[PDB]
């Protein structure tokens, strides 16, 4: 169950800056 | 200023 | 952390606090990788130049924290160490090469909304993500400038090419390290700072949506100086050693 956060991914909610990481993986 | 911890931990 | 922001609650459930029994003080950052194992920077335990040599009895591991100093009753779990394992070839004498250690908890910890492990990279996850330009995330309760936050901070930084890394210092860089930070140019800032050591550098896989630990906060010359970068232990490169110990030692 590693790396899946109980308050974000498991509820399909995003943290306020995770998109900047994703948008960089070109 | 670290708030103290419960004795059972030391 | 310099120029970061307060983390949201439950944002880094694997963040651990290395804590000194007396004086009661924060020693370093760390990360939870399973219910009985913690990963940190070897120089957080052993560094002879500063007379540092911690033993299992000297410390405590505090998990599920948000505030740097209150005792978060009903949220945090405070554990004891059973054993400490330091990379047999860690170089404290010259450049902090192989700056990595494992700590095995006295009793397995229970997962909760605030407590959960991070994944460790596989060869192919490392190959697609560890690229110049991609961003990772660092967290910690360290100094705000080259002073102390009340809560965990966060910053996102880009990985930098090897050449740039080497031309920025006089220290000899090895394959066991990577450097991250913006260019003086890029006009965005941020870095790790004293007290952040032993914490995690993480990335979020675009393939399976999971968070992986790519690096450990190791060293830097100042905090957030222009033309300087932060250096991190290369977790994948040391993975064989990690396996080998979790295997052999419970
Ligand atoms: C860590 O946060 C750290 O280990 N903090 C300690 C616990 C709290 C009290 C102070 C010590 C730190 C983070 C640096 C971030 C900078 N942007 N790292 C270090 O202090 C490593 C440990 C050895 N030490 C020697 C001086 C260094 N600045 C530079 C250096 C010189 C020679 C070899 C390697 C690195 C350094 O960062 N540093
Ligand atoms: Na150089
Ligand atoms: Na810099």
């Amino acid at each position: 169950d590693c790396g899946l956060r109980p308050l974000f991914e498991k509820k399909s909610l995003e943290d306020k800056t995770e998109r900047e990481l994703l948008e960089s993986y070109i | 200023d670290f708030e103290e911890i419960p004795e059972e931990y030391l | 952390i310099v120029e970061g922001s307060d983390a949201e609650i439950g944002m880094s459930p694997w963040q651990v606090m290395l804590f000194r029994k007396s004086p009661q003080e924060l020693l370093c950052g760390a990360s939870l990788i399973s219910d009985r194992w913690v990963l940190t920077a070897a120089h957080c335990l052993l560094y002879p130049p500063w007379d540092k040599n911690f033993t299992e009895n000297d410390l405590l591991v505090r998990i599920g924290k948000h505030s740097r100093t209150r005792y978060e009753r009903n949220i945090e779990k405070i554990s004891m160490l059973e054993k400490i394992y330091i990379h047999p070839r860690y170089n404290w004498r010259e450049n902090l090469d192989r700056d990595i250690a494992l700590m095995k908890l006295k009793k397995p910890v229970a997962f909760s909304d605030y407590i959960h492990p991070v994944c460790l990279p596989d060869r192919e996850t490392a190959a697609s993500l560890l690229q110049a330009g991609y961003k990772g995330r660092v967290t910690g309760w360290g100094n705000l400038k080259e002073g102390q936050p009340s809560v965990l901070q966060v910053v996102n930084l880009p990985i930098v090419e090897r050449p740039v890394c080497k031309d920025s210092t006089r220290i000899r860089i090895t394959d066991n390290m990577f450097c991250a930070g913006y260019k003086p140019d890029e006009g965005k800032r941020g870095d790790a700072c004293e007290g952040d050591s032993g914490g995690p550098f993480v990335m979020k896989s675009p393939f399976n949506n999971r968070w992986y630990q790519m690096g450990i906060v190791s060293w830097g010359e100042g905090c957030d100086r222009d033309g300087k970068y932060g250096f991190y232990t290369h977790v994948f490169r040391l993975k064989k050693w990690i396996q080998k110990v979790i295997d052999q030692f419970g």
